Formats: C-alpha cells, structure tokens, sequence
RNA sequence: AGUCUCCCACCAAUUCGUAUGCGGAAAACGUAAUGAGAUUUAAAAAAAUUGUUUAAAUCAACUCAUUAAGGAGGAUGCCC
RNA sequence: AAACCAUAGUUAUGACGAUUGCUCUUUCCCGUGCUGGAUCGAGUAACCCAAUGGAGCUUACUAUUCUUGGUCCAUGGAUU
RNA sequence: AAACACAAA
C-alpha cells in the first residue's frame, strides 16, 4: 500500500467517521453518539496524531457523546439549556440528567 | 582429549554396555556451568471520561435494542387485534391512538435516504469510481476494503448455514464482534435483525449508472470476517485451515 | 462431483513450441474425460527451479483457456483450471513466486532433498505437495510434519495415472503410496490421474478400486474427492483471486454463480465483475416478501 | 447374521479408440477370455490365473462376468489395471467396470436370456434353500 | 587449573579434571575389582525402577499470591481480641518474606527490610501482644521440649 | 509412532534322496543326515535374490511389489544354515508361502525350507534359537551312547 | 500425546515453624461471594500448550483485587 | 556384585468365526404411547498409541467418518 | 520407537 494513497484513504476515513458522528441520530440517539464516538477516537489513537484541544474542550458530552449544540437542515437541538453563572456557568443536555460545570 | 576420551570410553564400558553412546548422541558435555540460576491530568481526564462514554454508550445501545425488540412484537400485536395489514395506515393508527409507543418505533423512510448516499459517495471516492473504468486495480481495491469501513452500509445476506437467513437486506447501526445488526422493512415487520456472522455470506453492490446501468458485484464472508484488521496495516495474518467453507461449495 | 487436477500438458521449458498434435491429442482426452463423466479439471504445468523465469505477465500462461479451450468448454459442459509444481531440490536464490503465483491458479511442489522438503513445509505457499513416484523417495517420511502441514494447510496427492506407464515403475510407485498414507495419517489425500493421452484414463470405479487395493477404504476415497478436491481447489482459487480470505470478489446469488464454478463471467485481465442492478433500498427486506 | 454370497456379477465394458481400428476389427467370446487370460497373467502370477470366472451375454463391446465375493478386489485390481497390447487390434484396448450389482437386480434391455438365467438361477437358489 | 572463571560464572573442565586424575582411577578401580580389572565386561547392571527418582526444577520455589499481598500489606504498612491476632500475623509474615526466597522474588525490587524497618515493628507489636494479659501457668507445664503429652479420656 | 515388524526364522534341509543306500532309523541319525552341512555356494545375496525370483514367479507383479518394501536377510551364516527374513506384519504370510513354494537354488538342488518360528521382535527369535540348539544336543549325546 | 509443575530420607527448626476464602502432603492445583478492568490498561495487541487460540449488544469465558476457624447476644426475611 | 521389581510391562499386546446391544431408513398388529416386538438394507467412529509409579493443568477427537444431556435478550413457521 | 536435558534446534 502506498503511503501517498493512505494518506488520502486516512483523511476520507476520518471525514467518513465525522460525518456518520452528526446526521440525525447521533444527535437523536445517545448509543449511536457514543458508539461513533468510541469508534471515530478508537480510529484517531492508531494513526498517532493529536486531535485540536479548542476542540476537543467544547464537543462532545462526556455522559452520552452527543455534541453540545443549541437552538439548511432543521434539527434537534442538543443541550437543556445554558445558564449563566448562578454560582458556576453549566450547561445540561437533552438525552441524559446530568451537567458540565465551567468555571470563569 | 584422544588418550583422555579413550580412558573415558574404557570407563564407560564398564557402566554402560555401548560405550560410544554418548559420544555419538552428543551426551558427554565437554563444559559443566556452575552459576545461581539467574501535562498527564488532562490525558487522565480524557482517557477517564472515554472510559465513560464507552460504558454507558454500551449500555445505552443494549437497552435500545431491547426496546426496539418489546415495541416491534407489541405494535404487531395490536396490529392483528386491530386488523389493519399496511404500514401506511398502522403507523398513522398508532400515532393518532398511541402517542409513546410511537416515540420508541424506528423510521425507515428516516434511517435510508441520507445514509445510503453518504455510504455510496464514501466507497464511490474510496475505490476511485470513475466515468471510465480502465483506471481499475484488483489487489488494491480489495486491500482497501478489507480497510474499509462498513458502519451504515448496505449488505444482503445471499448463503448461509440456515436455510432462512438468507434474502435479508439491511443498512449497518452498529458493527459488533460476533453478531451484524441491521433493520429490515415488511409489509408490518421493522424489526431490527442480529444475524451470525460464522457461516453466513454477505453482499454489496455499488451502483453505477452514468452512461449505462451496471453495477460492482463484491462480497464478503463473515467466518473469516472476525481476524481482519481495522482502518490501519500491518498485522500478521495466520493460515487459519481454509476448512470450514463447505457450505460455500455444497450449497 | 469428480475432480483431476493433475493433467499434464505436453511443455516443460519455455523454450519448448507445443505442436498442433499434442493440442488435438489433448482436446480428445478433456472429450473422453467429459463424455464418461467428470466435473472439474485443472490441468498441469511444471517447471524446474534453476531456470531461468521470464520478466514478463502476459507471456507466463501459454495455456490460453478463452483462445482454445474457449473453443472447446462451450461445447463440453465443464471447466478448466492452470496449475504449476514447482521441481525445487537445492534452495537457490532463483524465487519469483510472487509473479507465477497470482498469474497461474494453483501452486505445487515437487521436493526432491530433504531442505527443499523442508523449506516448502514451512515457507513455501504452494497448495498441494506431490512426490516423484518415478525416482526413489527422499528420505523416510515423518508423520508429526505431515500432521502439522495438514492442519496448516498443504495436503499430499497421489498420482495413479503414473502406474500405466511401465512395468518397473509400478513398484516404486506402490512404495512410495503406502509410506506416504503410513505418513500422512489418510487425512489430507487428494487424487489424481497424470494421463498425458485418453487412452491411460480409468471410470471412478476403478480408481476406487485402485486405491482400496492400495490401503485406503472407499468411502474416505468418496469424501476426499468430493469434499477435500472441492476445498484445494477453492483454498487455490480465492488465495489468488480474492485477498487473504477477507474480501470475495464473487457474489454467489443461486447455485451455479460461484467463486470455483463460475469462470467465464468473472474477469481476468481485471478482478471485476460488471453486473446490472439488481439491489435496491425500497425492496422488501425479507425474500419471502419481496416480489417482482 | 449375514448371507453367505456365492459371487458377484460384473458389468464389463470395451473403450477402443480410433473408430477405423475400431471398426475394422470385431472381438468375440473368445477374444474376451484369451484378453482375461493374458491380464491376470501380467498383472499377477498364478494367483490371479486361478480366479474363476464365466461368460455370459457376451456382445459388442459388452459382457458380463461373475466373480466369487472372496475374489472381487483381485478382479477390480486386475481389470483396472491391465492394457492390451498386440493381441487381435491395432489399437490397444482399456476395459471400464460400468457397474456392479450383487442382487441381480439390473436390467438394461427387455431380452429374455437374463430372465432364462434368472430363471436357472432361482432353481437354484429354492434348491440351495432346501439341500 | 580444573576450574576457571569466565563471563557468567565459574567453568569446570571435565576433560583436565579426569586427566590430571588418571593414576588416581586406575588405583580405585584395583583397589575395588583384583581379578575382574583385567577383564572388560558388564558390572554394574541398571538400577531397578521401585529406586528410580525423577528431576525437578532448577528455581527455589513459588510463593501463592495471597501470602504475598499480605506480606506486602504488612510490610507497606487496650485490644481487641482479634487485634492479637492481627499483630500476631503481622509479625509471622514479616519474619517469612525476611526469610524466604521464593517471597523474596516476589517481592517488589528497591524493598529490604532495614528500609522497611522490621525490628522496630516485631518489637512494638511483641509489646502489645505482652500487653494482651494472657496467663502462661494455665496452660500446663510440659516435661520435654518437644510437643509430647498424655491425652487419655477416662470415663469419657 | 513404530514400524511393524515381523522376523522370519527359516532352516534349509537336505533330504537324503539316495534310493540306493540303506539308513539307520532313529532320532539322531535322520537329524545328522538331515542338518550335515549347506554348500560353499550360499550366501545372503543369493538366497535373497532366489526368494525374489521365487515371489515374482508365483504371486505376480503386485504381490511382488507389495511384499519388496521391507524384504532383507538381516542375520545368515551357511555354517548352521538359520536366517532371518524381516518383512511387515501384513506380507507374513506372503514371505512364509513364497519360502514354502522355494525350488531349488539355480546351482544346488534337493534342498527343502522350513520356516520354524516367527516373531515380531529380534531377542525373542535368538532366545528361541538357542532354546533349540539346546534341544538338538540332548538327542546327540544320547544317541552317542 | 505435550521442550508444564510436584511427591517419591528426616530434623520444637539458618530446615519457605505459612493458624491467612474452602478442600489438599505439595502442586504454573480444583472451586465459591462481591467490585472493576481492555495496547486510553495491573497485565493479552498493530514457563508449557494450542489450525482458529479471552472479551470488547446482552449472556458465556480469561485475568487481577478482598473475604482466618469455632462458640454466644440483637435485628431483618420465609414455613410457622 | 547385586539391589530385578507390574492383577499390560520394554519396539509384544496377534489371526479370523459367532452372539447381544446401539443410530437412521422401506414394512404389519394391539391402546394413542411404552430402552413394546419381528423382517429389506447401511455403518461400530476419530485422536491416536504405553517403556518406572501417582495427582493437577492445558491441548487433540466424535459432518452419510458410532453417540448422549441441557442451555441460548440466535433466527425460521404457527396459536393465544 | 518410546523415555530423558537450565542441551540442541
Ligand atoms: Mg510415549
Ligand atoms: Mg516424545
Ligand atoms: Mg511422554
Ligand atoms: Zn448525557
């Protein structure tokens, strides 16, 4: 295999992954999110490079996987809400009873 | 040694009944050994909430297969106490009557439209599917599937060791270890279908349909579809029998 | 089903121009081997090791099977196969596998020492594993080497069509059976008939017979080739036509569209197959349902 | 437990090659034994030239030939094996076992000489019954 | 030399050590045979297979892994009824891994006992157990130093 | 795993066909007059090559080429006229019959072979060989009397 | 069958004086209750054994981490 | 110079004949049934083999190349 | 052949 035509295999995996992690039921569903989660970082960790931390930070949920999105293509949206502080800013989601808590 | 292996061969002659034994059968050792036999916090966080993720994504999908298991055999239940037989009157019958069994049934006019396109663009760019097809190479288009990635494709179950496994099409939720998990559509059945991989046949077919209409004839083999390697080269493969394809030539 | 996979053809070195009479001679033997009853037939080639192999693809085969036995299969009913058995006996450095291999269907080897014997049970990726019944045997068979070769693959053959030739070599041929059934446990036993002209060919009965007088019974006779033929011609096929057993270029729809069976459909030039579509997502999914 | 079984029949059968040698010469009974005479000598002592064996409905290319149950495997060894060679063709002879039946149950063509040995053979058997 | 030292350890020669001691042989075997040294035939026959042993193992031992926790646990680390014996414990496993090979192997490197200060820990826990008020005359009084009494039940 | 073998002990008797000489009938006497001697012309590669001759002539091609895989003459010395023949345990039967059907040698004639014991082991088939060179001299010192 | 382990002299003790889940003289020995884990791990992946050689929807299987023997009192659950 | 010792013991464990039983299939009867009975037939497996004795573990076997018991949030058909 | 070894492969 050609390491010139795995590059470019690599990133239309990648891109693959990335798509099947979004459309309607990863967003929906939070076993498909997970699963495509697991399965698109399982994918990233053999090919040793480092994913961008502005990113990684502010994506994904760290209960279910669904990505962090509030209210082309209608949708569902993501998180519960999004507060201010009130003692600490969270933010809660839709599919599962827990929150994220930032501090400023 | 030749007067000193001469004295050891008149001394062995006298213990053992044929003295050039050892000699020839190399147990006579020329040497005795003598030795007493002699930034991590965040890598943490993220592989801790990966670990997380994993287990409940786990759960999560578990339960909704038993789910979707409870709410297929119900609504069909229902459906022949109410004796309705197409899907277009059964799907608007339990929505009007039964709002949250309606909540937990799948969609299939949902699940295909825009996964089977982006499945079909995926491979059409991964093989390289061109208006022409003299730019076609065998080994390495068979190597890239075996690379591939088969999450949310079309495959049709054409042999198998049950004679009923067989005719099953169905788009992938999910690519397990021992069981394949699709959906079917029927006249009423959206059932969602586990089947073994060890002994059964599947199949693909890309369609192409610029000019003409034809379309590639691929397949693969579940039995054999366990030790392959995943989305990365360069594992060493082992000559398991090439035994257990009998049903492949008998029927 | 009846498999011969050892039918010889009259070449040996490239260097060699096969005749018009060894052609016709070998069409009426392929119509005397179909007109009693056979199903598949894979005809051989063999080439010694020292040589010399030529640098070329689409010079290896000078079997041609769409030229003349295209001619010939439309009008017989069954299929042929390429096999090439390599005479290695010194481990030279001449080993250019990797062009002979993908171009020709089935690999074999014909051990003549005791390190080529060993180097094609370990290394060496042949399919089957013949003797020269001619000559004397190389050495006395082990039976923990056999047993391994034939759990990880590579079965023996047995050649009866070789007794027919003369008088002398019949008892060579015998001793060299019987060691190598003592050895091999009667488990990976393939049979074949090396005829060279129509008239040295035998019905299924008496190579049954045949080998039950050698020592092997007749039902494992049946099952090794009717299963075990089948099996080494499919482990052949797809090593060199699909990947290492992980992707099938072939779809098997019915019955007769198979990877082994079906030969004239799938592509060689290429790997293939332009089928029309004939599989939709607004199908019914279950086969019982799903009418036309 | 088990019958004892006098012998075995054989469906024998002549595959000569290149159809004007083929024509040319027509074989007979005679032929067809003295061809069994020289087989069982080449291919064996006088091991194989003590077997027994008879002739009956002897035709074209076709015979048929009972063989003892203790002596078929030398039979099937021996016709299997053996090519003529200079005997009465210019073309030499192979011999293919057809079939094989020890029921006497098989019937190609509606003749009645099998059904007269048939019928000698059941005057037999009744008779073997009571002696 | 018969011996010498090499890379691993010390190599003994059989081939000199027999050949410097020849005479030596020669006088042994006319000292054990007079009449039968002249002859060469079978003496020594084989030995009978009720005698005949066979070979273990060149390594010391394998400790179970549940002696080997507790040894770590220990040595990593009024009364109570069961605290006697907790203590009474400690110190039979701190003596055992000081002791033992095979717990010593399995032991984790860069760990002695002067580290782990056993010493300190055998005495305090000798103290308590000192401390535990157990009465010594109401076990009994032996005669001999090896565990030998009278166990006879009369009428019962 | 083991190879079946199966020993053959033979003994090459002389019958006294001599019509015009009267005979002493007793144990000793017809014992001497049958073990006197065997001729300078015997070795190994010549009784070998006889019983060759003599299994191709009776059984055949396949019976000759079956029972010629493990036929040697491991141990022969033409003073007391014993051999051992090794072969399979499956072709005994074939060695014992093509010993039985031996003619003459193609210089000596008048002889006869007599296969006496037959063992699938070396030790057992020289224990059972002194055992009868044993036997044999206890006739002879009592006919010496 | 196997290039695995151990017994086949003893030692009121520099001699594994080891009352440590149970059985066992020992054993790279059998099994029981709970929790967790997957080259992101305590450790399986890019000493022996085995063609495939644990798992990675749930079950099943492997690995590791805890639970010392007997008698008495109180509470809870079942027939009563 | 012997300790020489096996309810197989040191390249051995042969040769056929006869009987019952076990699995399927083409038949007839009482009561449906019953390790209920009798004819026409096929097969009795494979791994593989001791060399001093015992225990534990792992690894090879049972597809017309004998069998048996149970389980399965495996699928296939039918009733509620 | 079997059986043995901190061998050798
Ligand atoms: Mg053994
Ligand atoms: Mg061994
Ligand atoms: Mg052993
Ligand atoms: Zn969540």
């Amino acid at each position: 295999m050609n390491k010139d035509q795995a590059e470019k295999y690599q990133e239309r995996s990648l891109r693959q992954k990335y798509n099947l992690l979004h459309v309607l039921p990863t967003l929906n569903s939070r076993a498909l999110s997970g699963l495509y989660y697991k399965n698109f970082h399982n994918s990233v960790k053999r090919y040793q490079i480092m994913l961008p931390e502005q990113l990684k930070s502010g994506k994904f949920c760290s209960h279910c996987g669904c990505v962090y999105v509030p209210n082309g293509d209608s949708d569902e949206l993501g998180g519960e809400s999004m507060e201010g502080p009130k003692k600490c800013i969270q933010v809660n989601c839709l599919n599962c009873e827990k929150s994220k808590l930032f501090e400023w | 040694d030749r007067t000193q292996t001469f004295i050891k061969d008149c001394l062995f002659t006298k213990c053992l009944e044929d003295p050039e034994k050892p000699f020839n059968e190399n147990r006579f050792q020329d040497t005795l050994l003598l030795l007493p036999t002699d930034e991590s916090a965040d890598k943490q966080l993220e592989k801790r909430d990966y670990q997380r993720i994993n287990k409940n994504s786990k759960i999560a999908l578990r339960e909704y297969i038993n789910n979707c298991k409870k709410n297929t055999k119900k609504c069909l239940k229902l459906a022949y106490e109410n004796k309705i037989t197409d899907k277009e009157d059964l799907l608007h019958y339990i929505e009007e009557k039964h709002p949250t069994i309606y909540e937990s049934l799948p969609q299939y006019v949902d699940f295909v439209p825009m996964y089977k396109e982006l499945w079909i663009n995926y491979i059409k760019e991964l093989l390289n599917i061109t208006k022409n097809l003299k730019t076609f190479n065998g080994s390495l288009a068979l190597l890239k599937l075996s690379m591939a990635d088969y999450n949310g494709a079309l495959l049709r179950v054409t042999k198998s060791k049950n004679k009923t496994l067989i005719g099953l099409q169905g788009i992938v939720i999910w690519d397990s270890q021992k069981f394949f998990i699709m959906i079917v559509k029927g006249n009423i059945i959206d059932e969602i279908k586990c089947i073994p991989k060890k002994g059964t046949v599947f199949q693909f077919e890309i369609p192409i349909s610029d000019d003409d209409d034809s379309a590639l004839r691929y397949s693969i083999l579940g039995d054999r579809f366990k030790y392959r390697s995943v989305d990365r080269a360069g594992r060493k493969f082992k000559s398991r029998r090439c035994d257990d394809m009998l049903y492949y030539i008998q029927n | 089903m009846l498999v011969d996979l050892n039918v010889p053809w009259p070449q040996n070195s490239y260097a060699d121009k096969v005749t018009s009479q060894a052609v016709n001679n070998l069409i009426k033997t392929l119509s005397t081997l179909h007109m009693l009853g056979y199903t598949h037939i894979a005809i051989n080639f063999t080439v010694n090791h020292s040589e010399k192999f030529p640098n070329d693809v689409k010079l290896l085969n000078p079997i041609d099977i769409k030229r003349r036995f295209g001619e010939l299969m439309d009008r017989t009913g069954l299929k042929l196969y390429s096999r090439i058995t390599l005479i290695i006996d010194d481990p030279s450095k001449g080993q250019s596998l990797s062009k002979i291999s993908q171009a020709f269907d089935i690999v074999a080897a014909l051990p003549i020492s005791e390190k080529g014997l060993t180097l094609s049970t370990t290394n060496l990726d042949i399919d089957l594993l013949t003797f020269q019944y001619g000559s004397r045997l190389p050495t006395f068979l082990k039976h923990k080497s056999i047993c391994s070769c034939v759990n990880r693959g590579v079965k023996l053959e047995i050649v009866y069509g070789y007794a027919l030739r003369d008088v002398q070599a019949r008892r060579q041929f015998v001793s060299n059976v019987r060691s190598v059934i003592r050895s091999s446990r009667s488990r990976g036993i393939v049979i074949g008939s090396g005829a060279m002209s129509p008239l040295e060919c035998r019905n299924i009965l008496g190579v049954t017979s045949l080998i039950k007088n050698l020592g092997l019974p007749s039902d494992r006779c049946s099952k090794a080739m009717g299963d075990l033929a089948s099996l080494v011609l499919l482990n052949g096929r797809l090593r060199n036509k699909s990947h290492k057993q992980t992707i099938v270029t072939g779809g098997g729809s019915g019955n007769g569209d198979d990877v082994v069976n079906d030969v004239q459909g799938i592509d060689d030039v290429q790997t293939i197959k332009v089928v029309k579509r004939s599989m939709d997502a607004e199908q019914l999914g279950h086969a019982s349902k799903r009418h036309k | 437990k088990k019958t004892f079984r006098e012998w075995q029949y054989f469906k024998l059968s002549i595959t000569s090659f290149d159809q004007d040698v083929d024509d040319a010469h027509a074989i007979d009974q005679m032929t067809w034994r003295q061809w069994l005479n020289n087989a069982l000598k080449r291919s064996y002592g006088i091991f194989g030239e003590g077997v027994e064996y008879s002739f009956l409905h002897v035709d074209d290319k076709l015979a048929y030939i009972r063989v003892n149950h203790a002596d078929k495997d030398t039979f099937s060894s021996s016709i299997s094996t053996y090519i003529s060679t200079d005997e009465l063709v210019g073309s030499p002879l192979t011999v293919s076992i057809l079939q094989e039946s020890s029921s006497l149950r098989l019937l190609e063509v509606t003749d009645d000489d099998r059904l007269w040995l048939k019928k000698v053979m059941e005057e037999e058997e009744q008779d073997c019954k009571c002696i | 030399t018969p011996s010498d030292l090499s890379e691993s350890g010390s190599k003994l020669n059989v081939d000199q050590f027999i050949s410097s001691r020849q005479f030596e042989v020669k006088q042994l075997q006319l000292a054990m045979h007079n009449s039968k040294a002249a002859s060469s035939t079978r003496i020594f026959q084989a030995l009978p297979r009720k005698l005949r042993r066979r070979t273990a193992s060149h390594n010391v031992r394998r400790i179970p892994k549940r002696m080997r926790n507790r040894a770590l646990r220990e040595m990593r680390k009024g009364l109570n009824a069961k605290q006697l014996y907790k203590a009474r414990m400690s110190i039979k496993l701190l003596r055992l891994a000081s002791k033992s090979t095979s717990m010593k192997l399995s032991m984790p490197p860069e760990v002695t006992s002067s580290n782990c200060h056993v010493r300190q820990k055998i005495k305090t826990l000798k103290r308590m157990i000192k401390e535990s008020s157990t009465a010594n005359p109401n076990i009994k009084l032996l005669n001999n130093r090896m565990g030998s009494y009278d166990c006879t039940g009369v009428n019962e | 795993v083991r190879l079946k073998s199966r020993y053959i002990l033979f003994e090459i008797i002389f019958p006294p066909t001599d019509t015009n000489v009267e005979e002493s009938v007793s144990k000793a006497d017809i014992l001497l007059s049958h073990h006197r001697a065997s001729p300078a012309d015997v070795s190994i590669k010549s009784i070998l090559q006889e019983i060759r001759r003599s299994l191709s002539l009776n059984l055949g091609d396949y019976g000759s080429a079956k029972c010629n895989s493990l036929l040697q003459l491991k141990y022969f010395s033409n003073k007391t006229s014993t051999g051992i023949i090794r072969c399979h345990r499956e072709d005994c039967d074939l060695v014992i019959m093509a010993l039985m059907l031996m003619s003459k040698i193609g210089d000596v004639d008048g002889l006869i072979v007599n296969p006496v014991k037959v063992s699938g082991t070396i030790k057992k088939i020289e224990q059972f060989a002194m055992r009868r060179n044993s036997k044999i001299l206890n006739i002879i010192k009592c006919s010496q009397s």
